[PDB]
Order: C-alpha cells, then sequence, then structure tokens
C-alpha cells in the first residue's frame, strides 16, 4: 500500500503539525505584525506574549518554548509513522534526539523568505536584517537557517512532499547508539521508496529532485552539527541563556 | 537519561 503509506504520513504532518507551509504561503502573499527594530520587539512582546533581560535573551527564551512545542509535536508525528512505535524505546528516543532538529529546519524554510520569517503561530514576520543586527552569539543563530531555506524553498517542494521527507529524516538508520540497525534501515527504505514515486508524480518536470533531497538530508546534518556547537558555545558564555530541560535532553552529548 | 522525551514516547 505505497500510495497508503504516503496518505497516512501526510495525514500525521497536517494533523500534527500548527503550521505547514500551505498556511505560511497564504499569510506570506496577502496581517502579521512586522518585528523589524528594538521597539516593534517590545510591542510585539506585549501583544503575543504573556508575561525584562536584554532584547536577545528574550527573544532566545521565546524560541526555546517554541523548540519545545515542536519537539513535542515532532514526537508524535513520529509515533504515527508506520512501524516507529514498534522499535525499540531505546531507539526511538535515538532517533528523535538527532533527527529533530533536522527536522526543524526543513520545516522553519517554510515560514521563510528571503526577507524574514513567520512566527508566533502565524501572526508575527520577524525580518532577517533585525536579527543580524542583535549582538553576538544571538545574530549567528538563525543566518545559516535562511541560507538553507532559500536553497531548500527553491526546489518547490508542497506539503506532501515534506511531510515523508521529515518521515525519512527521522527514520536514519546511522544514528550513534542504535540498537536495532537493521529495523530502522528496513523502515527508512520503504519511507524513502516511497518518497521517490512521491516525487516522480508529484514533481514530473525536475529529473533529479530526489537526490537533491537526499542532499538536503546531508546538509541539514551537517546544519545541525554546526548548530549544536553554537548552542554550546551559549550555554557556556551566557549566564541567562539556560536551556528548557527538554531541550537540554536532546542537546546532552549530541555532536 | 530522556526522562522527559521518554516520557512523551510512552503516551
Ligand atoms: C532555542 C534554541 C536553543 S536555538 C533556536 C531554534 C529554533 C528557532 C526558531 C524558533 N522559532 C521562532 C520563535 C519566535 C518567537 C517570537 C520572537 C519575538 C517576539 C514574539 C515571539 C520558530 O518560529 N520555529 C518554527 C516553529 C514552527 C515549526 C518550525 C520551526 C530559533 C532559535 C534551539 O535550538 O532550540
Amino acid at each position: 500500500d505505497l500510495k497508503s503509506l504516503a496518505k497516512r504520513i501526510y495525514e500525521a504532518y497536517l494533523k500534527n503539525f500548527n503550521m505547514n507551509k500551505v498556511k505560511a504561503r497564504v499569510i506570506l502573499s496577502g496581517p502579521p505584525f512586522v518585528i523589524h527594530d528594538m521597539e516593534t520587539l517590545c510591542m510585539a512582546e506585549k501583544t503575543l506574549v504573556a508575561k525584562n533581560k536584554e532584547a536577545e535573551v528574550r527573544i532566545f527564551h521565546c524560541c526555546q518554548c517554541t523548540s519545545v512545542e515542536t519537539v513535542t509535536e515532532l514526537t508524535e508525528f513520529a509515533k504515527a509513522i508506520p512501524g516507529f512505535a514498534n522499535l525499540d524505546l531505546n531507539d526511538q528516543v535515538t532517533l528523535l534526539k538527532y533527527g529533530v532538529y533536522e527536522a526543524i529546519f526543513a520545516m522553519l524554510s517554510s515560514v521563510m523568505n528571503k526577507d524574514g520569517m513567520l512566527v508566533a503561530y502565524g501572526n508575527g514576520f520577524i525580518t532577517r536584517e533585525f536579527l543580524k543586527s542583535l549582538r553576538k552569539p544571538f545574530c549567528d543563530i538563525m543566518e545559516p537557517k535562511f541560507d538553507f531555506a532559500m536553497k531548500f524553498n527553491a526546489l518547490e517542494l508542497d506539503d506532501s512532499d515534506i511531510s515523508l521527507f521529515v518521515a525519512a529524516i527521522i527514520c536514519c538508520g546511522d544514528r550513534p547508539g542504535l540498537l536495532n540497525v537493521g529495523h530502522i534501515e528496513k523502515m527508512q527504505e520503504g519511507i524513502v521508496h516511497v518518497l521517490r514515486l512521491h516525487l516522480q508524480s508529484n514533481h514530473p518536470d525536475d529529473i533529479f529532485l530526489f537526490p537533491k533531497l537526499l542532499q538536503k538530508m546531508a546538509d541539514l546534518r551537517q546544519l545541525v552539527t554546526e548548530h549544536a556547537q553554537l548552542v554550546q558555545i551559549i550555554k557556556k558564555t551566557e549566564s541567562d541563556a539556560a536551556l528548557h530541560p527538554l531541550l537540554q535532553e536532546i542537546y546532552r552529548d549530541m555532536y | 537519561r530522556h526522562k522527559i522525551l521518554h516520557r512523551l514516547l510512552q503516551e
């Protein structure tokens, strides 16, 4: 039932993520509150966030809360991938541990354009330049993500493609410390098989789109490797930037 | 070692 493995994964994607590509493009076309300077950030915090430090530290805390929620949605999505709930609980944990941020930065592309990113459930839009304006090390977090996203978005994927791509990212048989490698590789084989057939049908004019996407998965691995290095730096050198517990679990010992 | 995530997974 290949056409139904795809549909099951797509359905699980639409069920579990608040933000997706069709919703983001509707908003990014035609109004989110633009955050482009310190004044608008403060106004946005008044109107979009309920409950005092440097601007950069407040942005970092809001971002963490968001990542905590995305990690939670991705866990629910993962449990809905055929076979995943059958793996060993340790392997489930290992697959999400290394997979979530690859998935998060793929999906972040959906809400990014070259000028900024849609944030807060579609209700704000932060300019890329404002984020560059922040002081080090916080002006370094988002930029490499915009760079990745501009290359990713040029592939013109839709949510049916992205759902399978994210499933393939999560079902990766070469993560450090997997116990039952063969069981994961067999799952991934089927997802990737369905992804190749789905792209062939959904994008019949890009004959290299499947290997283009495999390469993006390796690009996202490097992107997360570097991201985890910037986070480790932040966690040493910034007194006010402690990680939410679930995020500490995920980053501890990562790369 | 991944207490919260393990909790999430078993729900
Ligand atoms: C927190 C670290 C340590 S670094 C990190 C990681 C991820 C992100 C992107 C967070 N974000 C902006 C959240 C913007 C909040 C906004 C700020 C201004 C005032 C109003 C509220 C956002 O919209 N994420 C989408 C969510 C939908 C699905 C795709 C991802 C930023 C930094 C982590 O790595 O976890």
